[PDB]
C-alpha cells in the first residue's frame, strides 16, 4: 500500500490504538493508514529496534517491516527490552517521580509467569500485571 | 420487661442468639412502622470521646427518630468520673472512645444508666455488627446456611471479627476468607470456627468462589497497614470493579462498613448487587431497635 | 403539591420570578403566624462541610421553629458517598461547602431528598439573597422600581451578584454602583443589565447618590483583596458613618449581610435607617418559608 | 470501502486522533479503517446527530454518512449543540467536578469570537480556548 | 574606605547609579576571583523573622564564600530591642521581616552595625534587584538601550516595580509591560518613567514584542491575587513555553526570581534562554558584594 | 583522583565491593589522624527536607571535623527546581527526603555537584550501611566469615536490608534471622541468599544462637506495625537483657541503629558487648570518608 516507510502487523485487539497514544505514533505530518479489527502502517520514519522492542510488552506476537522504494528490506520482531522508559507509571505512590519533571524508567527482568518491573527513582519492583493497571 | 430492658450493649459476645434475634425483629418492626413519640422526655448523652461523624450522624439521627433530645460532645479528667457526672444528668450513654474497654468501665459507674458502646478502641462496635446482620438477614431472608466471602484486612477488621462470631450463632453457614498473607484472619477465629464444625476456606481471589457467595463483605485496606509499594502489588487481589459480577448469584449482596476508597469501583454503585448504602440505612433502625429496647419496656 | 415541593434549592438563577414571590410570601406568613409543629417528625442535616456559625445558627433556629429535629456537623471519602449515606438517614440536607458546585454534586445521590445550599464556595448562597430580597421588599413596599445602592467590594461580593440578578427580575429598579476601580461591579453583571434595559451607573462615592436611595446594601471589603496600604488610601470611598445620611430619604434602608468591620461606623446603629440586624432576622423566616415548601405539600 | 455503518470525513490534521481518544471510537468490536494525513471508518453503529453534533467543536468542517447495503442513506454535517458531557475539563481548580464521580458537562454559547461554555457544577463560564487548553 | 563601607543597604531607592557600578564591578570581581578569606573573623547575624529558606540559604552560602561566622535564627519583644541586644554581638545583620520598614527601624537601634534589608514586608528586597541587574549586565554586556519586557503580576510585584526603577537610572531603556488588567503596572511607576522619557507600553500577549526583546522577565501569579477561575481565563495570557522564542533574539534571556509554578513550562529549561537558575545563582555575588564593600574598606 | 571523586552516593546496591573497602579503609584513615583542613573552602548544603537530628548532627559534624563550612535548613516548588538552584551555590548536597527516589532524582538537575543520599523514604540510607560496616570490621577484624543474627522487625527495617545486601558481597558469612512471623525477613532477601549460597536460618529467640554469634544487630520494632496487643505478646521474643549474654563469645557486640525505647535494657549498656554508642560515633568517620572521597581527588 505504501511507498516508504514501517508498518507494524498482527497487533492483538484493543492494543492497536494503545501504541497509537503511548508512543505518540501519530504526532507526525505524513501519512498513517490504520486499521481496527489491529494494523498500522506508517511512512518514511526511523524505527530502532530499541523502539520496537518496546513493543513487546504490548504486541509481543508482531512484526515490523522496513520498507524503502516498494520492497521489503527488512523484517524485525520485538523481543523484551532491557530497560522501559517514559510510559510506564510507578506505582509506588510514594515514589518521587508522580509530581516532577523526569521521564519514568523501569529495568525489566523477565520470570515464570511474570514481568518484573524495578522503578529507577523509588528502586522498588512489581509485576507487569501491577504496572500495566494503573 | 424486654430481655434488654436497662441493659448496657457493650460487646457482641456478651449478645445470645435469642438476644441477637430481638434486636433484630424489633429492627425490622419499627421500619415498617415508625414510633417517632416511642422516647420522648428521654434526654440520651452521645459522647464521642473519639470523634466519628459518621457514626454519630446515624446515632444521633436514630435517638430523635424515636422521639429522644440529645446532649453530647465530639472529643485530666478520668472517665471514670466524667461517667460519674455524666449518669446524673441522662437517661442513657452513648459513647465512642479511644480506649478498650472504655464502655465496659462506664457501666461501673453509671448507676442506673444504661452504656451503649459505639466503638471502643480496637475492641467492639456492636451496633456495626447489628446493622451488618440486619442487612444480611433482610437480604437474604435468615442469617443460617448462608455463603459468606470476606475480602480485605481481616487481620485487623474488628468488623469482621465480629460478624464472623455473630454469624457463627447461626447454623450451616459457609465462609470465604479472602486476604493477602499478611493480613490473613488471625489464627484464634478459626480455632473458633473449627471448635463449632463450621466450614471455612481461604481464597486469593474472589473469582474463585463468585458462583457460590450469597454475601460478599469487602473492608477498608488502609495503607498504613503496610508498604505503600506492598499495597499496589497486592492490593488487585481485594478490589471489586462490575465485570468481577459476571457469575454472580441473583441474590448476591456487596457489603461494605464503610468509607471505601477504592476497594469498590463506582460501576459497581448502579448494579442490583450494590447494598452497601442501603447497610448504612439500616443502621438507623439497628440503632432505634437497641435504644428502644433498654429505654422501654414493652416490647415493639 | 406548592411549586417547591420536594425540589433542591441550589441557585438563585434557577429560581423564577413566581417562585421568589411564593417564597417571600411564604417567608410573610410564617413571621405573622408562627407554626412550631409544621414540621415535627422531620429530621433534617445540618452539614457545614464549611464552618460558618453566622450562618448555621440562622439555618438550625429556623429548623426548630418548624419543630424539625436536627442532626448535623461542622468541618478521604468523596462528596458523593456522603451524601449516598446521609440521603438514607434524614429528610432534607441543608449544606455548606468550600467546592464550587458540592450542591449541585450532592442532587445527584441525595435520591429523594432535597438539598439546600447554604454556599458552595464562591458560586451560590441562595437564602441570603432571599433574605435580602425579603427584606427589601418589607421595609419598601415592594420589589419594582426601587433606587438601590450597592457600596464595597462589588467584583468579589457574590452576595451583590446574586442580589443584583434577582432584582432583575422585577422592574423599573435603578442601580448605583459605589466600588473602587479594583473592585468595580464585573461586566457580566453589566451586561446582563444592559440586555434587560435595566438602568445602572458608575458613582466614587455615596454623597453623589443619596438623596435618591432607597436601599443602600453595604458590603464586606477584606483587607486580603488589596494591598493593606492600598486599602486604606480607597477606603473613605466605601465607609458610612451616621453624618453621610444627613439627606437620606425617609424610608431608606442601610443593608450589610454582616459581619461588618468598619464599612458602618457604629453612630449609624442608632438611626431609622440601619437594618441590617432587623435585616439578618429575616434570615429566619426566609429560612422557614425554604423548609416549609420544600417539605410540605401544602402552602402556608 | 465499507459495508454497512458509519464515516467521518475531512477532519483537520492532528484531530482524527483527538476523536478516536476523546469519543471511544475504538472501544467496539468491529472494523475500524483510519487515514491520517484525517478519515475514520466504522462498521455497524448508530451515530445520532448529538454525538456528531459533539465533533464541532473539534472538527467543524466535517460530515458523516450513514451507509447502510453499500449505500449513502444520508449525509449529516456538525452543528454547535447545546451542550457537551464527559469530554471537557473544567478549568476552575476548586469545582467540585474534579475528584467526584460525576460526567463534566457544559453549557455552550456561541460569542463573536469566541464559544462560551458554563460549567453545570461550579456555574463560572470559560472561553472555549480556555477549556481546550487543558 | 570605599563609598559602601559601614553603609546600610535598606533601599534600591537609597542606591545612586555609581553605587549600583559599584556593587555590580565588585560582584564581577569576585567571581572572577573569589576571595574565601575576606572577612575571616566576621561574625554576621542572618535574623530571618520571617522564615524564607531559598533566601536564607543564598545569604549565608554568600558569607561562607567569604570566611565569615553565621548565627541566626528563622522566626512579645520589641523589634527596636532585639536589634539593640543583637547589635552589641554581631559585625553586620542581614534580616528578613513581615513587617513594612523594619530594617530602616533596625538602623536606628544598631549602632554602628551595618543592617542589610533581606526584605521587609511589601517594601524592599534590594539584593534581588541587585542580582538582577547583576545578571543582566553579565549577559547582555550593559544596562543601557536595552528592550525589556515584564509579564504578570505587575501590580503587586514588588520586584518588578524595584528593578524598573533601578533600569530607570540607566539610558534609552524600552520597557514592554504585559500583565492583566487587575494586575498592570502601577501608574507611579508610568508616571516615573513619563517624567524622565522613558517608553514603554502595554501588550496583552507577548508575541506582540517577542522579535525585540533582550530581557523577559516572567513574575509570580499567585493564585491568592485573583479568583480561581478568573486566573483561569486570563492566565495563558501571562505563561511563557518554548514554542513562545521561535522568533526571539539569539541574545535574549528568560529571567525569573523564583519559584515558578507554571508561567514557565520546563521545556524552556533546555533552551539557551532560560537563565533563571543562572540568575539565582548570581545572587550569591551580588549579596558577596555586598558584605564586601559594608565590612571592608579597601575595594575588591 | 580516587574512584569515589564527584560521585554521588544514593545507593548500596551502587556500590562495588571495592568501593566498599576504599570507603572503610580512608574512614579508619581519617579516624587515626584526622585532616581538619581538607575540605576548607568547601560549602556544604544540609538539605534535610525531611528533618532527622540526630542524622544531621552527625553529617554536620562530619563536614566541620574537615573543615567544611555547611548551609542548609530542616523542613509548591518542584524538587528539581529546589536542586536546580542550590547546585549553583554549593560543593555538594547532603539531602533526607520523605520521597523515595528523591536523591536519584536530585543528581539528574545538580550537574557537577554531588548528592549524597541521607535517606529517601524508606528506599535507601547508604552512610548508616556504611557505619554499621565500618564498625564490624573495626570490632571483628573482618567482614567476612562472620556469624551474623539480626533481631525484631525485618520486614520494615530497610536498614537490616542494606547490611545483608552489603555483608553478601564478603564470603563465607552466616546469617540469623529472629523476627515475628508478621516482620519476617522478606523472599527477596532470601532468594538473593540462596543465589549466592550463602547460609541462613530463622530463629524464634536469640537464646538458640547466642552461643554462635559475633553480630548481633537489633533493630527498632515500632508499636505502629502491629497491634498494641500483638506486640506485647511476642515483644520477649526480640528483647535483649544483659542475663541473655552469659554466654556469648567474648568478641560479640550489640549493634543498634538508634533510637532504642525497650528493645535493649539498660543493664546491657555497661557489658563490653555494648557497642551502640560506639557504632554511632563511627558514623563520624565513615561519613567524613564519604566526603573526603567524593570531593577530594587524591586519597588519604
Ligand atoms: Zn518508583
Ligand atoms: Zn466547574
Amino acid at each position: 500500500a505504501i511507498k516508504r516507510g514501517t508498518v507494524i502487523d498482527h497487533i492483538p485487539a484493543q492494543i492497536g490504538f494503545k501504541l497509537l497514544s503511548l508512543f505518540k505514533l501519530t504526532e507526525t505530518d505524513q501519512r498513517i493508514t490504520i486499521g481496527l479489527n489491529d494494523l498500522i502502517k506508517i511512512e518514511n520514519t526511523f524505527l530502532s529496534e530499541d523502539q520496537v522492542d518496546q513493543l513487546a510488552l504490548y504486541a509481543p506476537q508482531a512484526t515490523v517491516n522496513r520498507i524503502d522504494n516498494y520492497e521489503v528490506v527488512g523484517k524485525s520482531r520485538p523481543s523484551l527490552p532491557e530497560r522501559i522508559d517514559n510510559v510506564l507509571v510507578c506505582p509506588n505512590s510514594n515514589c518521587i517521580s508522580h509530581a516532577e519533571p523526569v521521564s519514568s524508567s523501569f529495568a525489566v527482568r523477565k520470570r515464570a509467569n511474570d514481568i518484573a518491573l524495578k522503578c529507577k527513582y523509588c528502586e522498588k519492583e512489581f509485576s507487569h500485571n501491577v504496572v500495566l493497571a494503573n | 420487661a424486654n430481655p434488654l430492658y436497662q441493659k448496657h450493649i457493650i460487646s457482641i459476645n456478651d449478645l445470645s442468639r435469642d438476644d441477637l434475634n430481638l434486636v433484630l425483629a424489633t429492627a425490622a418492626k419499627l421500619k415498617a412502622n415508625p414510633q417517632p413519640e416511642l422516647l420522648k422526655h428521654k434526654v440520651i448523652a452521645s459522647c464521642f470521646f473519639e470523634a466519628s461523624t459518621r457514626t454519630r450522624l446515624s446515632f444521633e439521627t436514630s435517638m430523635h427518630r424515636l422521639g429522644a433530645s440529645v446532649v453530647g460532645f465530639s472529643d485530666g479528667e478520668t472517665l471514670a468520673d466524667t461517667i460519674s457526672v455524666i449518669s446524673t444528668y441522662v437517661d442513657a450513654i452513648v459513647m465512642r472512645h479511644p480506649q478498650e474497654g472504655a464502655a465496659r468501665l462506664a457501666t461501673e459507674f453509671s448507676g442506673n444508666v444504661p452504656v451503649l458502646n459505639a466503638g471502643d478502641g480496637s475492641n467492639q462496635h456492636p451496633t456495626q455488627t447489628l446493622l451488618d446482620l440486619f442487612t444480611i438477614q433482610e437480604t437474604q431472608g435468615r442469617l443460617d446456611n448462608l455463603h459468606v466471602a470476606m475480602v480485605g484486612d481481616l487481620k485487623y477488621g474488628r468488623t469482621v471479627h465480629s460478624l464472623t462470631q455473630a454469624l457463627a450463632k447461626f447454623d450451616g453457614n459457609r465462609f470465604y476468607f479472602i486476604a493477602p498473607d499478611a493480613l490473613a484472619m488471625p489464627q484464634y477465629i478459626l480455632d473458633m470456627l473449627d471448635e463449632k464444625g463450621i466450614a471455612w476456606s481461604l481464597h486469593s481471589s474472589i473469582e474463585e468462589v463468585m458462583a457460590e457467595v450469597d454475601i460478599l463483605y469487602m473492608t477498608r485496606v488502609q495503607k498504613e497497614r503496610l508498604d505503600p509499594s506492598e499495597y499496589a502489588n497486592v492490593k488487585a487481589q481485594f478490589v471489586l470493579r462490575a465485570s468481577d459480577l459476571h457469575n454472580a448469584k441473583a441474590n448476591m449482596k456487596v457489603l461494605h462498613p464503610l468509607p471505601r476508597v477504592d476497594e469498590i469501583a463506582t460501576d459497581v454503585d448502579k448494579t442490583p448487587h450494590a447494598w452497601y448504602f442501603q447497610q448504612a440505612g439500616n443502621g438507623i433502625f439497628a440503632r432505634q431497635a437497641l435504644l428502644a429496647l433498654v429505654l422501654n419496656r414493652d416490647l415493639v
